[PDB]
């Protein structure tokens, strides 16, 4: 359930 | 390019900010200079039902990193690694080896500084023109 909001680091 | 055959398993990089120093795990969709890949650990939604695909450079792609005397071997302070976070693989440096068998990993991106389990890093590998190292 990670996408690419909860995986950047910024 | 041989490894660029749709269904084939790749990481995947990033030149976009936050994305700095990551291999993400994925596979080739459609090629044809850019492709489209399809990531195995990222999703559009957060429900997990639409894996997240993308159009990529070549540039950005890579083979799975390469696979007991490998994973027996010590860490080192100093030496480079990938952390698993976040579910992809993160680059950064050893700082400490722990008591425990811990180790604190110094991520010169984020300025984090994060501890993990030998099982949680692989040892770093570069692909240049076709060869690991
Ligand atoms: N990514």
């Amino acid at each position: 359930a990670r996408t690419k909001q909860t995986a950047r680091k910024s | 390019p041989s490894y660029l055959k749709p269904g084939s398993a790749v990481e995947i990089s990033s030149d976009e900010i936050g994305f700095r120093g990551s291999w993400y795990m994925g596979k080739v969709i459609t090629i044809p200079v850019k492709c489209q890949v399809e990531y195995t650990t990222l999703f559009f939604d957060k429900e997990g039902t639409k894996p997240l695909k993308e159009v990529v450079d070549m540039s950005q792609l890579r083979p799975p990193a390469p696979p007991e005397i490998e994973k027996k071997k010590k860490i080192v302070v100093g030496e480079e690694v990938d952390a698993f976070y976040n579910d992809g693989w993160w680059e950064g440096d050893v700082t400490e080896v722990l008591d425990d068998g811990k180790f604190s990993v110094f991520f010169r991106s984020s300025k984090e500084q994060i501890r993990f389990r030998k099982d949680e890093l692989r040892f770093h590998r570069e692909w240049v023109d076709g060869a690991w190292k």
